[PDB]
RNA sequence: GCUCCACACAGAUGGAUACGAAUAAGGCGUCCUUGUGGCGUCGCUGAACCAUAGCAGGCUAGCAACGGUGCACUUGGCGGAAAGGCCUUGGGUGCUUGCUGGCGAAUUGCAAUGCGUGGGGAUAAAUCAUUUGUAUACGACUUAGA
RNA sequence: GCUUGUGGCAGUCAAGCGUUCAUAGCGACAUUGCUCGGCUCUUCCUAUCAUACCGAAGCAGAAUUCGGUAAGCGUUGGAUUGUUCACCCACUAAUAGGGAACGUGAGCUCCCUACUGAU
RNA sequence: AGAACUGGCGAUGCGGGAUGAACCGAACGUAGAGUUAAGGUGCCGGAAUACACGCUCAUCAGACACCACAAAAGGUGUUAGUUCAUCUAGACAGCCGGACGGUGGCCAUGGAAGUCGGAAUCCGCUAAGGAGUGUGUAACAACUCACCGGCCGAAUGAACUA
RNA sequence: GGAAUACUGCCAGCUGGGACUGAGGACUGCGACGUAAGUCAAGGAUGCUGGCAUAAUGGUUAUAUGCCGCCCGUCUUGAAA
């Protein structure tokens, strides 16, 4: 499970160079420390630095603005594989920034075998207006009055011996 | 029909093929 | 619980069914499986029909007769299946498949007595709706079992002679569900309800 | 996966697309001011040597074709969407075939010409034909039993497979000659034709269908008047 | 005369009332506010006290009850319409909710109160077996 | 792509009336009746106005979505088969030996004889499926007509009439003998 | 086996509580236009159902029902898949916690669950021995004999 | 996880990968140049020689060639042996290739048990 | 293959890897109780026929183990992406219509008209028509798609990546 | 604008259920509670009650079941052989 972490770092202020540039990035991780560890890894890919050369200025959690609303999430993702790395974009209809990146990570495992070490999340953004939605399986729920059933319902039994012979209507 | 047991001479004669692929890449 | 749990294959998955039928003997549980032939499985037909013959070939060299005997009749097909997860060979084992019994059809004295099923193992309820799934019957036959019919026929009989039964019962109840209904709503009753009953 | 892979083509012609639609869009708008009178033609079905004959009749006046929806939008669709005054009224009336004509000549010289102009053409789908065509019960000929047999050549054995499938007629072949057992009749006078009924009469080379080109709406540029006339 | 038989279902729709099995909420009625995807709906039932949340449809069961609700409706707005349809009265009227009560009410019998039940069921039988064989 | 709700439409004309319980489909009309089991396919029929039927398929895979369109067709062909009927005309040809096709009422089962074909003493007896009727083409030399309700009965029996007349170990081009389906059509042409 | 003597003594603890078929469907109830028919209703676990109070379940007094139930009998019917059981009729005899009674419980001391033998007698048969050869290494097999 | 079918050498090739990316340079299928063994009796394999059914061929018929499924059933006899390390006409539907290691060299120039049967 | 270094076994049991010199854990007095490692929890087997998201149908799937060898590709299996292009100025598919004029271009020749060939592949008309993509003919015809257009009313196609 | 509530963390917060253990043997010590007298959960279990002598109980051997267990010694070689 995930949380979002606002992190800033500044390569310890040397002589004649007071207060450098400050690099802000939103990291999805499971805890504050994974977050920090990830932060430097991204720093080494943007430019030439190291974990000892800099300092974590401020690492603060971000909660989701309205987690009783359903948004749609257009996500940019860089990820490595068996081949050389390559950019991507998917869409996710979801509740929260965080549950979105979460459900993306499952999909990134399921389809492309890539694990959390490989994936950089580039940018996650809400899409406000429809028609900016470029994927079919998302557009699929953006129809007026979507009434459907869930046929063939498995009723999970605790007891091994059932006398009724189970029927699956809903 | 073929089998799906790995005989140990193979199961460890894979490691000793994989080790040869390690020293090959470096040079 | 119940001393004898006459099961019933009719829409189960040879595996699974088994397993559990298994554990249950191991934990001292007199079972009894019926309608073996209406047992099912997974996959096309023209498969089980393989994942078998192969099995068939097997058999012994120097002396074919002494070796992996290929039973045809359903029952047994499914037996095996099961005598295959029970350290059979060891007192505790033998002591099991001792506790077992697998008829094709559903002959007396079981005809007359409630059966049951084993969720955790029905085609309907496990196989992603609409997927290839074999049904012993054929699968036996296809490879020896000489009776599919007898069973069949000398079946239809049962079903009959029963349903008939049924009725007589459905008729009966109705009366009750009626008496109780009427002589329901008078005090006494009421009260109960309060407690719940 | 699994899709209809299109027939691989190595043709010397390229797809026109939008580079042609823009060239037509400007050509209609440049011809509206230069000329004075405009016509819109409902030319139902048109042979190419017939179209070039209308072209070579006069080089002064311009003929305009293309897409119907190109011809709606270059001119005007509504009272807001317009290049000229009351220009949308003529575009709403033309709905069939696209045909249009710009002219600088007299009104009476045009309409008298097009009423008199009627040409020989093949029988067309969904349109009636005034003939009762009967085929002889022996060897069939290129005309199909209208002219004497001595003048005409017997039909090619190569085309008979098509005669059985699309043209339907029960055809057997003896010594390289197409033969039917009974005197076949395809069509009658005063009956609406189907596609196969049309193509039979197209194969035999029968010109038993009158082609008269009709015109509908009329417009003058400086006066901005819309005139409606139903000619045939 | 054309008869296409059966095909009846409960449907995931904006404003279907649901009963949740697994969870902290459990046995408490909420209603679907917005379908997220195939498996997730967004629920809430402020009358019971269960909060507004993403939820797998495996946690929950749909009911033979529904009402008029706008898409993405808020807690106050849900409550209004819930009170407008007055579902609880409709809900507890069903043999479905009556069973859930009948499970619960029996579960909290005293040993003595359970004895009474036996004693009554002794009487209620005598009157019943009287009525039959006539 | 995992669709959500995939439905077709089945247009029902005024003559026929459809009955569908489970996935069994009756088409009762002018020419008679047709029944078909469709349990093997697993879809959802929906009567909408006594005049349109919607088969839907929820949460379908491409292979399950496919299964839907073929159900529209296989009910369409059950409807067209009663209002209009299906008639298949077969003409048979030869080089030297004229084929002497007849129909026998042996054991009341109705078979079609194929005699003398390419000089055969082997008489090829072909069953006739119930529902489908046979009649010889009048005023047309050497032609036979297969007319029935169902598309199966007809076209399958046409196929059994054709496949019996291969030429064993000979040339395709040189030998013309056999029975071929000339024309596919309707009983009532309109 | 019958008869006479002599002796010997793989886990029960309220109830295995009978439709079939489907599961993109089904029960159950009702009206009949007898159907792939309509209307009603159920399911979302057996957490049910039926039994269930009495010295480990006694001894006696009535009331109200005309039922419930146990037991040997008796009439008729069903069950051949491994029927080896399942129903019913008639009477007798118990019991009835359906309702109300009238007596006893202790000291058990504060837990330690509380149908074979060895001889006889009578009679069915097999074997051995003999005989035959269709059988045969030896067996075994086939024959025949109050 | 050994092995089986199309040589190596120089090159018009030409998708991409090469620190930058055709000119660090490789580069797939193609095409240009030279050129001391062999007689019985069992079993299995298919990569099939016949027989079985098909598919293709300017295949008219008869016969042929190529290919497919198939191992059900079949697969010969004579002159050569200074080290057998060659082959030819005679028939037949056809006279296929192999494995089972020192296969049957304890058939060749009073250790244990499989098996056939018997009580 | 050879050289150097550091371990493991050698003097070493114990849990795990179905079984094992080289792997995983863990270096041992005798016990009780607790917690774990490595490995597992359908049944054989102690332990979730657990929950959650997806993916996969295999005519002997897969659970094959520095993802290493047979591996560069093939497939109208399937799910997702990336990059080019059309898209209510009506796309994709589809029956329908046009698909022309110097011209039956020119050498080759009994016969070549787009279509047995050789070298150019022009020009005019238009909405668009290739001195022509095939069927066919002795040669023509007729058919053909490619390019338009009409009837229909929305998303579709191509190259690839995983 | 106003509360909450989850989440993280704290308590020298309170109240339960279960198993295993009871080493040691006068008193000294560190404490706590009490105004004191004293008392205590403070340098390791005490209290009450029940079962028996035709005992209670404990053992031996023969098997049964579950699980585990390559044939001892010597001698090589890197161990298995």
């Amino acid at each position: 499970h995930f949380k979002e972490y606002q992190v800033i770092g500044r390569r310890l202020p040397t002589e004649s160079v007071p207060e450098p540039k400050l690099f802000r990035m939103r990291i999805f991780a499971s805890n504050e420390v994974i977050a920090k560890s990830r932060y430097w890894y991204f720093l080494q890919k943007l430019h030439k630095v190291k974990k000892a050369s800099g300092e974590i200025v401020s690492i603060n959690q971000i909660n989701e603005a309205h987690p009783t609303k359903v948004k749609n999430f257009g996500v940019w993702v860089r990820y490595d594989s068996r081949s050389g790395t390559h950019n991507m974009y998917k869409e996710i209809r979801d509740v929260s920034r965080v549950a979105a990146v979460e459900t993306l990570y499952q999909d990134m495992a399921a389809r492309h075998r890539a694990r959390f070490r490989s994936i950089h999340i580039l940018k996650v953004a809400e899409i406000e207006k429809t028609a900016d939605v470029k994927r079919q399986y998302v557009k699929q729920f953006l129809t007026k009055d979507l009434k459907f059933p869930l046929p063939h319902r498995v009723q999970k039994s605790t007891k091994t011996f059932s006398y009724k012979r189970p029927s699956t209507f809903y | 029909r073929q089998s799906r047991r790995t005989s140990t001479k193979l199961k460890e004669g894979i490691k000793k093929k994989a080790s040869a692929h390690r020293k090959k890449e470096k040079k | 619980v119940e001393p004898v749990v006459v099961i019933d294959g009719k829409g189960h998955l040879v595996g699974r069914l088994a397993s559990v039928v298994a554990k249950q003997l191991l934990n001292g549980q007199k079972i009894v499986v019926v309608r073996a032939e209406e047992l099912n499985i997974s996959g096309e037909f023209f498969r089980n029909k393989l994942k078998y013959h192969d099995f068939l070939r097997k058999a012994t060299a120097f002396n074919k007769t002494r070796g992996p005997f290929h039973f045809r009749a359903p029952s047994r097909i499914f037996y095996k299946a099961l005598r295959g997860m029970v350290s059979h060979k060891t007192a505790r084992g033998k002591a099991a498949l001792e506790r077992l019994k697998v008829f094709e059809g559903i002959p007396p004295p079981y005809d007359k007595k409630k059966r049951v099923v084993v969720p955790q193992a029905l085609r309907v309820l496990r196989l992603k709706p609409g997927r290839k799934y074999t049904t012993l019957g054929k699968l036996s036959t296809s490879v020896g079992w000489k009776y599919e019919d007898v069973v069949a026929k000398l079946e239809a009989k049962r079903k009959v002679s029963s349903a008939e039964y049924y009725a007589k019962k459905r008729a009966f109840t109705k009366k009750v569900a009626s008496a109780n209904a009427t002589a329901a709503e008078s005090d006494v009753a009421k009260q109960l309800a309060a407690l719940g009953y | 996966r699994s899709k209809r892979s299109k027939l691989v083509t190595l043709a010397q012609t390229d797809k026109k697309g939008r580079e042609n639609k823009e060239r037509i869009f400007d050509e209609v708008r440049e011809a509206l001011d230069t000329y004075r009178y405009v016509w819109v033609l409902h030319l139902d079905d048109v042979r190419t040597p017939v179209l070039q004959e209308i072209r070579t009749s006069w080089a002064g006046s311009k003929l305009i074709m293309g897409k119907r929806k190109v011809l709606q939008k270059a001119l005007g669709e509504k009272r807001e969407e317009e290049y000229k005054e009351n220009l949308y009224q003529l575009s709403k009336l033309c709905s069939g075939v696209t045909g249009l004509l710009f002219t600088d000549e007299d009104v009476n010289t045009v309409k008298e010409y097009f009423k008199s102009y009627v040409r020989s053409d093949y029988s067309r789908p969904n349109t009636k034909a005034p003939l009762t065509f009967t085929i002889p019960e022996g060897i069939v000929y290129s005309r199909g039993g209208q002219i004497p047999a001595e003048e005409d050549v017997p039909m090619i054995h190569s085309l008979e497979p098509t005669m059985r499938n699309k043209f339907e007629i029960p055809t057997k072949i003896k010594a390289g000659k197409i033969t039917i057992d009974s005197p076949y009749l395809v069509c009658t006078e005063g009956e609406k034709l189907d596609v196969r009924q049309a193509l039979i009469l197209k194969q035999f080379g029968i010109a038993a269908s009158e082609f008269k080109v009709k015109v509908s709406a009329y417009y003058d540029n400086d006066s901005s008047t819309v005139e409606s006339t139903n000619i045939n | 005369d054309s008869i296409v038989k059966a095909s009846n279902w409960r449907l995931v729709e904006v404003g279907r009332v649901v009963l949740i099995k697994k969870g902290q909420s459990a046995g408490k009625l909420a209603a679907i506010v917005e379908i997220i995807d195939q498996k997730k709906v967004l629920i809430d039932g402020p009358k019971a006290g269960v909060p507004r949340q993403a939820i797998n449809l495996g946690q929950v069961v749909l009911t033979p009850l529904t009402f008029a609700l706008p898409r993405g409706a808020r807690t106050a707005t849900v409550s209004k319409k819930w009170a407008a349809a007055a579902v609880c009265e409709k809900w507890a009227a069903s043999s479905w909710a009556k069973k859930i009560a009948q499970r619960e009410r029996r579960a909290a019998l005293t040993d003595f109160e359970r004895f009474q039940v036996m004693v009554l069921r002794k009487q209620k039988r005598y009157t019943v077996k009287k009525a039959l064989a006539k | 792509m995992k669709y959500i709700q995939t439905e077709q439409q089945i247009e029902v004309p005024e003559g026929v009336t459809v009955s569908i319980k489970s996935r069994i489909v009756k088409v009762v009309g002018p020419r008679g009746t047709l029944t078909k089991n469709l349990k093997h396919i697993d879809v959802t029929f929906t009567k909408v106005n006594n005049q349109l039927i919607k088969v839907a398929v929820h949460n379908g895979g491409r292979k399950h979505v496919a299964a839907l369109r073929t159900v529209k067709s296989l009910v369409d062909n059950m409807i067209t088969g009663v209002t209009k009927g299906y008639k298949y005309k077969m003409r048979y040809v030869y080089a030297h030996f004229p084929i002497n096709v007849n129909i026998v009422e042996k054991d009341g089962a109705k078979f079609i004889e194929v005699r003398n074909f390419l000089g055969d003493k082997k008489i090829r007896n072909v069953p006739v499926r119930d529902g489908v009727t046979i009649e010889f083409s009048t005023n047309v030399k050497d032609e036979i007509v297969l007319s029935g309700n169902s598309v199966e009965d007809v076209s399958q029996n046409a196929a059994d009439l054709q496949q019996i007349c291969r030429v064993r170990n000979k040339d395709i081009r040189k030998f013309l003998d056999g029975i071929y389906v000339s024309h596919k059509g309707f009983i009532t042409e309109d």
